[PDB]
C-alpha cells in the first residue's frame, strides 16, 4: 500500500503499451553536434573577416567583441548541446516518454559536461551550481508542458466536450474517473478511498 | 541569514546584478551590432522547431 | 447596509481630510490653524472616523443570527456580492477596532504628515475588514494585494533607518507569492466560468487538478501567515515599519493567510486538502519549533516579537488543518487572541521603550522595574499571555488546536504539545532579563507609562481576558459557521 | 477629413510668417481637425453594422467591429498629445517653446495618423506595403523634426535602417506569398491557406516584431526612446504599437486556421525571451526614458500571449489592455513633462548634462515629488501601481484579463513566466516610487527657492497663481481618476468587449 | 436615470477638485470650474449610459443565437 | 554559405554602404516579382513591382536626407 | 445567469481548413478591361448565379 500524496502534474498525451518507437539518440545527437559546431565555427571565421575588414573602426570592433567566443567555447558548445541531445534522447527512451526527471537529468549533465569546458578556470562547485540552476529551468519547461499544452488544454478538452459546457449532474455518477478539465457535483465513494485511503475520517473514524 | 538568504533578497540582488550588467552591455546604438541580430533570428525560420530549446540552453551558456 | 454605507463613509472621510489639509498648499507660506498642534484637529477627526466604522459593524451585527445556515447580510455593491457569516463577522470587528489602536499608536511620535499617515491607516483597515465578506476569489484577491500599496508607502516613509529594504520586502515577497494564487483564481474562471464562493464548493475537480490548485493557493497562503521558509520577509518589515504598521500588520494581515485556508482550501478543494494535511502539519511544526529557536538568539528587541507571532500562526494552521471541529474553533480563537496580544507586545518594546531610548538592541535594558514599574506589570503579564498561561484567550486557542491537532494525528500531531515550552523559553529569557537585575547603566530615568499608552494596554488586554474565562462569547457565533468546513464520510 | 484637412494646413502653414504663436495656434488648429475626424468617423461607423465585416475600394481595405474598436481609439489617444503641444505644459517659455518651434510637427503628427488607423484594415498584400512604409516613413520624419539635435538626428538616422530592414523583410515576405499562389488579395489567399507555405507568414511577422522592438530586436527601440526627446519619445514609443498589434492579432487569425503547432513555438520563443530582457533589463539603469523602454517592452510581451492565443477571451484581453495601457502612457509622459519645473538649479561633481529636449532624463530627477506636488505625485504612484498590477486598477484586469486568455489555450509556460517577470519587474517600479516619497520626512523641513518654478515672476503678489496650466492638469487628473476607479465601471467595459466580433458570429 | 447621471456629475466635480490640488491652488478658486466640469461629465455619462443600453440589447439578440449553437454541440 | 552570415562581410564599413546594401535587398524582391508575374502570365505583379520601385525611391531619398543633416550638425560651427 | 453568460461568450467555436470565414461576396471576372472573351476557360455564367454565401449578422 503506497502512501496517497499530490501529483500536481499537467495532462500529457499517453501511448499505450507497444507504442512509443524509440529514437535513435545517436543520430539525433550527431546532426545536433555536426550542425552547431559547422555554424559557430563558420561564424567565427567570418567574425575574423569582419576584423581584417576593418581594426581602426571602434564601434565595429566593440560589437565584434560581444559575439565572440574563446575556442574552449566553440569546442565546449557543440561538445555540450551534442550530449543534451544524446541524453534527453536516451533518458526519453528509458521511460518509454519524455519527463521533467529525464530533462532535467539531461540539461544538468550536458551543462556541467560543457561547463567543464570552457569555464575551466572556476571552482567545480560553481560549476555544479550553474548545472544544477541550468537543469532545473529546463526540468521546469517539461513540467510546464513545452511552450504549450497543445490537445491537453482545457481549449482542446471542451472542444471534444470534455469541458464543463453541459453543467453538471448529481443524478449522474461515473464509475470512470472524470476528466483533468472536468467538473462533477458527486463522486463515487471508492475513487475518495482511492486518492486519500481508509483512516483519518473515510469510511472509518 | 543563511540559505534562506541565498535563496532569497541576497542571492536574487547578486543573480540579478550579474543579469542586468550583461544586457547593458548589449544596448548601444551599432548598425553592425542590430543587423547581425536581424539576420540571426532569420535562423529560427529555417531551423526546425525541435531544436529551440538546444537554442535555448545555447543562449543562457552566453549569459555566463 | 454594511459594504456600501462602510465604503461611502470612508471615501467622504478620506475627501474631507484631503480638503482641509491640502486647501493652502498654495505656496502660501501660511500657518493656518489645522496644523497647529502636530495637525491634532487632522488626527481627531481620522480616530472619529475610526471609531464610526466599528459602529457601523456593530448595527448588523445586531440582526446576525447564529442559527441560520449561510452567509447572511448578502449585498450587491460594485457589481460584487457581499456577505456575512460566524467566521467573518468576528474578523471583521476585530480588524475594526484595531483602527483606533493603531492611530492611537502613533499619536504623537511621528516626525510628521500625520494626515496622510491617518488616512493610509483607515484605508488599510477598511480594505482588510472588505476582504473578509467578499463572496468570490477575484473580489477576495482585489482586496487580498490591495492592502500592498498604502502599506508599501506607510513603510517607506514612516519607517525607521532600514525602511528602504523592509518596503521592497513587503511590496516583492507577497506579490510574487499571491501571483500564484491568482494563477488558480484564474483556472477557476476559466472551467466553470465563476468564481463565487457557493458556487465553486459544490464542484469536485480532478485529483490532479486539485493538487496544482492547491499549490497555487497555498504559495500565497504560506507566504503570508507567514510559514518557513518563506518568513524571512516578516522580521524586517516588524523591525522597520511604524508602530501602526505592526499593530495592523500583526493583528489583521497575517489572520488573512488562515482566513484564507477557511475560504479558498477547504469548502472547494476538500479531497486534495486531506491529502495535503500530513505536508502542512510538517511544514508548520518545523515552523513552530524552527522559530521558537530562532528566537533565542535575536537581540532586537522588535524582531523577537515577529518570530513570536510565527510561531503562534504555525499553531492556528495546524488547528485550522484539522478535519474537526475542535481544532478548527480553536485556530479561529487563537487568532482573535493574538489579535490582541501581538500588537500589546509590539506597543510595549516598539511604542514605550522605542519612544524613549530609540534603541532597539537588547543589551541596553536590564532591571526596568526599579523605575518603570507600570511598565513591567504590563509587560509580565502580557508576557503570560503570550505563552499560553491559562485565563488568557492564547490558551483557550492553543489548548484546543493542538487537542484538534492529536485528533486529526495521534502521533505528529502531539509534537504541537512543545510549543508549551519553547514559547516560554524565549518570551521569559526576553521578559526575565528585561526586569531582573539592576536597573541599566545604559538608560536614564525617565517618565514611566503614559495615561495613552496605558489605555492602549489595558483595551488590548480586556478581550484576550473576556476570551480567555468566557471563550462562549465567540464558540456560539462559530460553531455553525465552522461545522461546514469539515468533510468526513462515516459508515 | 483627415487628408482634406492636411492638404489645407500644409499650404497655410507655409504662407503665413513663422512665429511661435502662429505654429501654436496652427496646432490647435490640428486638434480641431482630428476632433471632426472623430465626429464624422463615429457619426457613420457603428460596432453593429461592422460586425460582418465590410470592404472598400475594390476590396483593398477590410473594416470591421474589431478594427474599427482600434480607429477609434488611435484618434482618441492622439487628441490627447496634440493637447500637449497645443498648450502649455509648463507655462514657461524656455522649456514650452521647444513645442512650438517647428511647425511641421502638426503636419506630420496627421501623416502618421492616416497611416496608423488605414493599417489594421489592410486586406491585399500590395496595399499592406504601401501604408507600413506610409507609417514607417512619418515616424522617421517625427524622429527627425528636431533636426538641429544631434542625438534626434541619430536617432532617426537608427530608426530608419532598422525600419527598411524591417520593410524588407516584409516586402519579401508578401513577394514569396505572391510566387507560391499569384493572389494579391488576402481574402484571395485565404482560400488558399491550406496549402501556401504558413511560415512565409511567420517571416511577415517577424517584420512586425522589429517594428514593436520585440526581442531579440529589442536593443534600437530602447536607444531611440532614451535619445529621443521626451515629447517626441512618448509618440513614437506607443502610436506605432496601437495599429502594428492589431494586425498581428488579424495575421494571427488566419494563421490559427491551420493551426500550425510549429508557427506558436516560435511565438511563444520571442515572448519568453523578451519577459525575460523587459524584466531583467530596467533593474540597472538610470535613466526614466530607458526604465520606460524596458517597461514598452515587457507589456508588448503581455499583450502577445493574448494575440498568440487567439480566442474569443484574447479579443477580450487585448481591446481592453490595449486601451487602458494607453492611457497610462500618456498619464505618465503628460506627468513626466510637467515636474521638470521642481528641477533644482545649480549656483560640480559627475558633470551631469541636461538638455531642453529632456529636461527628466534621470529616475533621481523626480526626488521630493511627494513635498514639491503631492496630487501629482500621487497621481504618477498611481500610474506606476497600476504598471505593477496592483488591484483594482486598470493594470490588474489587463494582466487579469491575460491570464484568462493564456491559460485556457494551455499557455501554462508563458503565463507562470509572465507572473515571475511581473514580480522581478516591480523592482524598478517600486524604484521610482522609493525616489518620490521615501525621504518626505527628512526633507520636509526643507528650503528650495532654486527650482525652476521660482524664476516665474509673479502676476501682483495677490493673485493665485496655479503653478500649472488648466488643460494638461485637467487630463492628468481625468486620467489618473479614471486608472483608480475603474472598478465602478468595470462590469459594463467588458460588456463593451463582449461585443467586439472578429468574424465569429456564431 | 437622474440618479446615474447625479453620480457622473459627481465625479465631474471630483475630476476638479483634484485639479485644484494639482494647480496648488485653494479648492474654492474659481467655483465656476466645477460647473464646466460636472456637466462636462455629465454629457459624457448621458453618452455612456446610452452606450451600456445599447450593448445590453446587442448582447441579448447575439446570445440568442450562441444558445442555438450550443444546444447543437450538446446533442 | 548564407547561413554563416556571409553576407555581412560583403557590406562596406561605412554608413552609406548600409544604404546601398538595403537598396539591393528591396531589389532581390522586386527582381523576385518580375520572375513570378513574366511566367504567370499576371500583369497585377507587374502593379506589384512597379509600386516596390516607386517606393523604395521614397525610402532612399529620406534616409540620404537624414545622413545629410547629421553630416551637416558635426560641421555646422560656419563662424568663416 | 452570470456563469451561463460567460460560457456561451467564451467559447471559441472550432475553426478548420474545411469551416472558416471567406470576406468575398461576388465572383470576379464579369468585365475585363481589354479582350474580355479569353481562351473561354471562364465557365462561370454570371446570367445563372447561384446565390452566395452570406455573412451572419448576429445584433440582426
Ligand atoms: C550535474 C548532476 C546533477 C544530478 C544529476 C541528475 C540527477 C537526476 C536524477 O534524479 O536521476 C535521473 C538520472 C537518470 O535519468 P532517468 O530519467 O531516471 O532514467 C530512467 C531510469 N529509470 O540519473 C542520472 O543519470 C544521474
Ligand atoms: C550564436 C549566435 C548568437 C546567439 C543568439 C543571440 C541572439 C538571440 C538571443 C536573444 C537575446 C538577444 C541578446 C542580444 C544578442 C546577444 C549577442 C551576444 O552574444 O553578446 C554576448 C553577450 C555579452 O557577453 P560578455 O561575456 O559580457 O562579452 C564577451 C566578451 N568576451 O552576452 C549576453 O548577455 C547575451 C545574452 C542576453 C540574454 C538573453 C537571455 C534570453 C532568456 C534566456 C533564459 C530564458 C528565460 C526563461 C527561462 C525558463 C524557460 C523555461
Ligand atoms: C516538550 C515535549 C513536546 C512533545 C515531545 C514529543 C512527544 C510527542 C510525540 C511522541 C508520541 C506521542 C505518543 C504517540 C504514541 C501513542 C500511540 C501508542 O499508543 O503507541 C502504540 C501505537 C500502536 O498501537 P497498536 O494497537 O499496537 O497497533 C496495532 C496495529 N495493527 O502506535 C505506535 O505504533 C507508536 C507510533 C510510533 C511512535 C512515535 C513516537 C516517536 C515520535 C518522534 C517525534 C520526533 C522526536
Ligand atoms: C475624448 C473622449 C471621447 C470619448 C468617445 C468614445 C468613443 O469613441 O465612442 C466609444 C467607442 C465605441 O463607439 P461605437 O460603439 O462605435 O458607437 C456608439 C457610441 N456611443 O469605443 C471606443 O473605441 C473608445 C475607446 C477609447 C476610450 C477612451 C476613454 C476616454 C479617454 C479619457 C478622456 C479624457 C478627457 C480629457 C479632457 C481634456 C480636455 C480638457
Ligand atoms: C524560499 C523562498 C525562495 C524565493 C526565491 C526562489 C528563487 C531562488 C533563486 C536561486 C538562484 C539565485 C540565487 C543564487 C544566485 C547567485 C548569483 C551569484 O552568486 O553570482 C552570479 C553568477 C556569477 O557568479 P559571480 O558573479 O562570479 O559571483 C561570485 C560567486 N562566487 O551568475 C550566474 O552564473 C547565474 C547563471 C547565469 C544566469 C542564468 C539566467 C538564466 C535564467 C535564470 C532564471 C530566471 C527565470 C526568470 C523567469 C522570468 C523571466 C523569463
Ligand atoms: C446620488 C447619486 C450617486 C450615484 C447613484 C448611482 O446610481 O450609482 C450607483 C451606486 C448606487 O447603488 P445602486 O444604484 O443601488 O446599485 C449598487 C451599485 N453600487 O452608487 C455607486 O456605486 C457609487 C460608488 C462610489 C464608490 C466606489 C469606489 C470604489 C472604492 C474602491 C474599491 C474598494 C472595494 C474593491
Ligand atoms: C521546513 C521545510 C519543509 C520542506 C517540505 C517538507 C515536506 C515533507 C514531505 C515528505 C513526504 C515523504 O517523505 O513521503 C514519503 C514517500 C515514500 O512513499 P512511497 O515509498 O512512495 O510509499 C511508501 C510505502 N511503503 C511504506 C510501503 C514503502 O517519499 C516520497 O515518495 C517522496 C516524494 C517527494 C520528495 C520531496
Ligand atoms: C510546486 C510543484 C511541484 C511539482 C513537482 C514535480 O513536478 O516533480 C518534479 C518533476 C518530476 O516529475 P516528472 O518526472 O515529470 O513526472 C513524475 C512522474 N510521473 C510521470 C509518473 C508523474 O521534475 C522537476 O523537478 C520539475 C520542475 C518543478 C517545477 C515546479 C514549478 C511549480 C510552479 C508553481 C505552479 C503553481
Ligand atoms: C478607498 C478608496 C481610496 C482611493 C483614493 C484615496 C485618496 C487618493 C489621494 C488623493 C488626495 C491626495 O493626494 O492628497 C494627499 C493626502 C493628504 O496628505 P497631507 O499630509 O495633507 O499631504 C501633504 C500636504 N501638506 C504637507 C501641506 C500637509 O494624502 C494622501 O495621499 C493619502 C491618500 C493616499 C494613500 C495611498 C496612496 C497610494 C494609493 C494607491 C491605490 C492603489
Ligand atoms: C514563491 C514565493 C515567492 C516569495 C518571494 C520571492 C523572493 C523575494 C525577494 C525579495 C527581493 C527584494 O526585496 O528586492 C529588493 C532587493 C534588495 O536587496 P536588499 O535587501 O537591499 O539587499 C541586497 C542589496 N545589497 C547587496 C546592496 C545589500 O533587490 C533584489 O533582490 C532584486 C531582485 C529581486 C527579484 C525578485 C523576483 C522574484 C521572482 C518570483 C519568485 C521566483
Ligand atoms: C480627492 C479625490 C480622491 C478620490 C475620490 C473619489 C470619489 C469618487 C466619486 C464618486 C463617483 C460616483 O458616485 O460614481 C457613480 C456613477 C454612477 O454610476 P452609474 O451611472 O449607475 O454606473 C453604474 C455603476 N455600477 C456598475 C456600480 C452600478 O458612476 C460614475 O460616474 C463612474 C465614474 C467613472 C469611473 C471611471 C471608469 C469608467 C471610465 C469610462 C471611460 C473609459
Ligand atoms: C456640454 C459638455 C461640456 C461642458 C460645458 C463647458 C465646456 C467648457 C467651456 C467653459 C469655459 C472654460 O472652460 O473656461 C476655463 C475654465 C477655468 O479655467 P481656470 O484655470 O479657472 O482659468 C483661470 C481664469 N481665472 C483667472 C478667472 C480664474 O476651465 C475649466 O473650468 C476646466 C474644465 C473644462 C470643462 C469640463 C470639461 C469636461 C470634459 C470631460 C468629459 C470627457
Amino acid at each position: 500500500e503506497q502512501f496517497h500524496l499530490p501529483q500536481p502534474f499537467w495532462p500529457t498525451t499517453k501511448t499505450k503499451e507497444g507504442e512509443y518507437v524509440p529514437k535513435d539518440s545517436i543520430r539525433e545527437a550527431s546532426k545536433v553536434f555536426i550542425g552547431s559546431g559547422v555554424l559557430l565555427g563558420g561564424m567565427h571565421f567570418r567574425r575574423l573577416m569582419q576584423y581584417k575588414k576593418g581594426s581602426a573602426r571602434p564601434g565595429l570592433a566593440k560589437y565584434l567583441n560581444l559575439f565572440s567566443l574563446s575556442k574552449s567555447q566553440l569546442i565546449g558548445f557543440p561538445v555540450a548541446l551534442g550530449a543534451f541531445s544524446f541524453l534527453s534522447h536516451s533518458f526519453a527512451n528509458l521511460q518509454e516518454g519524455q519527463t521533467a526527471t529525464g530533462e532535467f537529468a539531461a540539461s544538468s549533465i550536458a551543462s556541467l559536461i560543457g561547463l567543464s569546458i570552457f569555464r575551466t578556470k572556476k571552482p567545480l562547485s560553481s560549476n555544479v551550481a550553474i548545472a544544477v540552476g541550468m537543469g532545473s529551468l529546463f526540468g521546469f519547461l517539461t513540467w510546464a508542458g513545452n511552450f504549450n499544452l497543445g490537445d491537453n488544454s482545457y481549449r482542446a478538452a471542451l472542444e471534444a466536450g470534455n469541458g464543463n459546457e453541459g453543467g453538471f449532474d448529481n443524478k449522474v455518477i461515473k464509475t470512470e474517473r472524470q476528466g483533468f478539465w472536468e467538473g462533477v457535483y458527486r463522486r463515487p465513494l471508492s475513487q475518495t478511498v482511492e486518492d486519500l485511503g481508509e483512516g483519518r475520517g473515510i469510511i472509518t473514524q | 541569514r543563511g540559505i534562506l538568504q541565498l535563496f532569497g533578497p541576497l542571492g536574487l540582488w547578486k543573480l540579478s546584478t550579474f543579469i542586468s550588467s550583461k544586457l547593458n552591455k548589449l544596448v548601444f546604438l551599432n548598425i553592425g551590432f542590430i543587423l547581425e541580430i536581424i539576420v540571426l533570428s532569420w535562423l529560427l525560420i529555417v531551423f526546425k522547431v525541435s531544436l529551440l530549446k538546444y537554442i535555448l540552453l545555447l543562449i543562457i551558456f552566453i549569459i555566463l | 447596509m454594511l459594504v456600501q454605507n462602510l465604503i461611502i463613509f470612508n471615501i467622504i472621510g478620506i475627501v474631507l481630510l484631503v480638503l482641509l489639509n491640502n486647501n493652502n498648499n498654495g505656496i502660501l507660506n501660511k500657518k493656518s490653524l489645522l496644523t497647529i498642534k502636530n495637525e491634532l484637529k487632522l488626527k481627531q477627526i481620522g480616530l472619529i472616523i475610526s471609531i464610526i466604522n466599528i459602529l457601523i459593524i456593530i448595527e448588523n451585527w445586531i440582526g446576525f443570527n447564529s442559527n441560520y445556515y449561510g452567509f447572511q447580510n448578502i449585498e450587491r455593491f460594485l457589481n460584487i456580492y457581499w456577505g456575512i457569516d460566524g467566521i467573518s463577522l468576528l474578523l471583521v470587528l476585530l480588524t475594526l477596532i484595531l483602527g483606533p489602536i493603531a492611530i492611537l499608536s502613533n499619536w504623537k511620535n511621528l516626525k510628521g504628515y500625520y494626515t496622510y499617515y491617518v488616512i493610509s491607516i483607515n484605508m488599510l483597515v477598511i480594505l482588510m475588514a472588505l476582504n473578509f465578506i467578499c463572496l468570490d476569489l477575484v473580489s477576495f484577491y482585489i482586496l487580498f494585494e490591495s492592502t500592498l500599496a498604502p502599506l508599501f508607502l506607510l513603510i517607506g516613509i514612516y519607517g525607521a533607518n532600514n525602511k528602504n529594504k523592509a518596503a521592497y520586502y513587503v511590496l516583492i515577497y507577497t506579490l510574487a507569492s499571491s501571483l500564484f494564487m491568482l494563477l488558480s483564481i484564474v483556472i477557476y474562471y476559466i472551467i466553470i466560468n465563476s468564481t463565487d464562493y457557493i458556487y465553486i464548493n459544490n464542484i469536485i475537480l480532478s485529483i490532479n487538478l486539485q493538487s496544482l490548485l492547491f499549490i497555487g493557493i497555498i504559495i500565497g497562503i504560506a507566504v503570508k501567515t507567514p510559514l518557513m521558509p518563506v518568513h524571512t520577509w516578516l522580521p524586517t518589515v516588524h523591525s522597520e515599519s511604524p508602530l501602526g504598521g505592526s499593530i495592523l500588520l500583526a493583528g489583521v494581515i497575517l489572520k488573512l493567510a488562515i482566513y484564507g485556508v477557511i475560504r479558498l482550501l477547504l469548502p472547494n478543494l476538500s479531497e486534495i486538502s486531506m491529502m495535503f494535511t500530513p505536508i502542512i502539519y510538517i511544514i508548520s511544526i518545523l515552523t513552530l519549533i524552527y522559530s521558537s529557536l530562532i528566537t533565542l538568539k535575536q537581540t532586537d528587541l522588535k524582531v523577537i516579537i515577529a518570530y513570536s507571532s510565527i510561531s503562534h500562526l504555525a499553531v492556528c494552521m495546524i488547528g485550522i488543518f484539522a478535519n474537526n471541529l475542535i481544532g478548527i474553533n480553536g485556530s479561529l480563537i487563537l487568532c482573535l487572541a493574538h489579535g490582541f496580544v501581538s500588537p500589546a507586545l509590539f506597543i510595549l518594546v516598539g511604542g514605550i521603550l522605542y519612544d524613549r531610548y530609540h534603541n532597539r538592541l537588547i543589551n541596553y535594558y536590564q532591571g526596568l522595574s526599579t523605575f518603570m514599574p507600570i511598565f513591567s506589570i504590563y509587560l509580565v503579564v502580557f508576557s503570560f499571555c503570550n505563552t499560553g498561561t491559562p485565563l488568557s484567550g492564547n490558551f483557550v486557542g492553543e489548548f484546543l488546536s493542538i487537542t484538534g491537532a492529536v485528533i486529526r494525528h495521534p502521533i505528529i500531531g502531539s509534537l504541537t504539545a512543545a510549543s508549551v515550552l519553547l514559547s516560554a523559553c524565549y518570551q521569559m529569557k526576553l521578559t526575565n532579563r528585561l526586569t531582573g537585575s539592576v536597573f541599566s547603566q545604559y538608560l536614564h530615568i525617565t517618565n514611566d507609562v503614559t495615561n495613552r499608552e496605558i489605555f492602549l494596554l489595558n483595551w488590548l488586554l480586556i478581550p484576550t481576558i473576556i476570551i480567555g474565562i468566557y471563550p462562549s462569547f465567540v464558540t456560539n457565533i462559530l460553531n455553525l459557521a465552522s461545522s461546514t468546513l469539515i468533510y468526513s464520510v462515516l459508515i | 477629413m483627415l487628408f482634406t484637412s492636411l492638404l489645407l494646413i500644409i499650404v497655410y502653414g507655409s504662407l503665413v510668417n513663422k512665429s511661435h504663436l502662429l505654429t501654436k495656434l496652427i496646432n490647435r488648429l490640428g486638434l480641431i481637425i482630428i476632433i471632426y475626424t472623430l465626429l464624422i468617423h463615429l457619426n457613420i461607423n457603428t460596432l453593429e453594422n461592422l460586425s460582418i465585416g465590410i470592404n472598400m475600394f475594390n476590396n483593398l481595405l477590410l473594416i470591421n467591429s474589431f478594427n474599427n474598436t482600434i480607429i477609434e481609439l488611435i484618434l482618441i489617444i492622439c487628441i490627447l498629445y496634440v493637447l500637449l503641444i497645443s498648450f502649455n505644459i509648463t507655462g514657461l517659455s524656455i522649456i514650452d517653446n521647444l513645442n512650438y518651434s517647428k511647425r511641421t510637427f502638426i503636419v506630420i503628427v496627421l501623416f502618421n495618423i492616416i497611416g496608423l488607423t488605414l493599417l489594421p484594415l489592410v486586406n491585399d498584400i500590395m496595399i499592406l506595403f504601401i501604408i507600413i512604409e506610409l507609417q514607417s516613413y512619418s515616424l522617421y520624419l517625427l524622429t527627425a523634426i528636431f533636426n538641429e539635435s544631434h542625438n534626434s538626428t541619430k536617432s532617426a538616422l537608427y530608426y530608419f535602417i532598422v525600419g527598411s530592414i524591417a520593410s524588407f523583410i516584409i516586402l519579401d515576405a508578401t513577394v514569396s506569398i505572391y510566387d507560391d499562389l499569384g493572389l494579391t488579395n488576402i481574402q484571395y489567399i485565404l482560400m488558399y491557406i491550406d496549402k501556401l507555405e504558413i511560415f512565409d507568414l511567420l517571416c511577415l511577422l517577424f517584420g512586425l516584431f522589429i517594428k514593436i522592438g520585440l526581442a531579440p530586436f529589442y536593443s534600437y527601440s530602447i536607444t531611440i526612446y532614451s535619445l529621443s526627446p521626451t515629447i517626441i519619445t512618448n509618440y513614437i514609443s506607443l502610436m506605432p504599437k496601437l495599429s502594428i498589434l492589431t494586425l498581428i492579432y488579424i495575421i494571427m487569425h488566419y494563421i490559427n486556421i491551420v493551426n500550425n503547432t510549429d508557427l506558436n513555438y516560435v511565438i511563444s520563443f520571442l515572448i519568453l525571451i523578451s519577459m525575460f530582457i523587459g524584466s531583467f533589463g530596467g533593474l540597472n539603469v538610470i535613466r526614466i526614458k530607458t526604465l520606460l523602454a524596458y517597461s514598452s517592452l515587457l507589456n508588448v510581451s503581455y499583450m502577445l500571449l493574448a494575440i498568440l492565443s487567439n480566442s474569443n477571451e484574447s479579443i477580450i484581453a487585448y481591446i481592453y489592455y490595449i486601451i487602458q495601457y494607453s492611457l497610462t502612457h500618456i498619464n505618465i509622459f503628460s506627468i513626466i513633462l510637467v515636474i521638470s519645473i521642481y528641477l533644482p538649479i545649480m549656483n560640480n561633481m559627475l558633470n551631469v548634462m541636461i538638455t531642453k529636449y529632456s529636461p527628466i532624463e534621470y529616475i533621481n530627477q523626480l526626488k521630493n515629488l511627494f513635498i514639491n506636488n503631492i496630487f501629482i505625485a500621487i497621481a504618477l504612484c498611481i500610474s506606476i501601481f497600476s504598471l505593477i498590477g496592483i488591484p483594482p486598477l486598470t493594470g490588474f484586469y489587463g494582466k487579469y484579463l491575460v491570464l484568462i486568455s493564456g491559460l485556457n489555450n494551455g499557455y501554462v509556460l508563458l503565463s507562470i513566466v509572465l507572473i515571475i517577470a511581473s514580480s522581478i519587474s516591480t523592482v524598478y517600479y517600486a524604484t521610482i516610487l522609493k525616489v518620490l516619497s521615501f525621504d518626505t520626512l527628512s526633507f520636509k523641513d526643507i528650503i528650495s527657492n532654486n527650482l525652476i518654478i521660482n524664476t516665474s515672476p509673479e502676476n501682483n503678489n495677490n493673485e493665485i497663481k496655479p503653478e500649472i496650466s488648466n488643460v494638461i492638469s485637467y487630463v492628468i487628473s481625468s486620467l489618473t481618476l479614471i486608472i483608480l476607479l475603474i472598478i465602478i465601471q468595470y462590469e459594463n467595459i467588458v460588456k463593451g468587449a463582449y461585443l467586439v466580433l472578429l468574424y465569429n458570429w456564431v | 436615470m437622474i440618479a446615474s447621471l447625479a453620480g457622473w456629475g459627481l465625479f465631474g466635480v471630483t475630476v476638479r477638485a483634484y485639479q485644484q490640488g494639482i494647480r496648488k491652488v485653494p479648492f474654492s478658486y474659481y467655483p465656476l470650474g466645477y460647473v464646466y466640469s460636472a456637466l462636462g461629465w455629465v454629457a459624457f455619462g448621458y453618452g455612456f449610459n446610452l452606450w451600456t443600453e445599447r450593448n445590453d440589447k446587442l448582447l441579448e439578440k447575439r446570445v440568442e443565437k450562441l444558445k442555438e449553437s450550443r444546444n447543437l454541440r450538446l446533442s | 554559405m548564407d547561413l554563416i552570415l556571409l553576407m555581412l562581410v560583403a557590406v562596406g564599413l561605412n554608413i552609406i554602404d548600409i544604404y546601398i546594401m538595403i537598396e539591393i535587398l528591396i531589389m532581390g524582391c522586386t527582381v523576385n516579382t518580375i520572375y513570378s508575374a513574366s511566367l504567370d502570365n499576371d500583369m497585377i505583379g507587374l502593379i506589384y513591382s512597379l509600386i516596390q520601385i516607386i517606393i523604395a525611391g521614397v525610402e532612399s531619398a529620406i534616409g540620404l536626407s537624414i545622413l545629410v543633416n547629421y553630416n551637416r550638425i558635426r560641421n555646422s560651427e560656419e563662424i568663416e | 445567469s452570470t456563469a451561463d453568460l460567460y460560457g456561451l461568450i467564451s467559447f471559441t467555436p472550432k475553426r478548420d481548413i474545411h469551416h472558416y470565414v471567406i470576406r468575398v461576396d461576388e465572383v470576379p471576372g464579369k468585365h475585363f478591361p481589354t479582350n474580355t472573351t479569353g481562351n473561354f476557360g471562364n465557365t462561370v455564367d454570371f446570367e445563372n448565379l447561384e446565390p452566395r454565401r452570406k455573412p451572419i449578422n448576429p445584433y440582426l
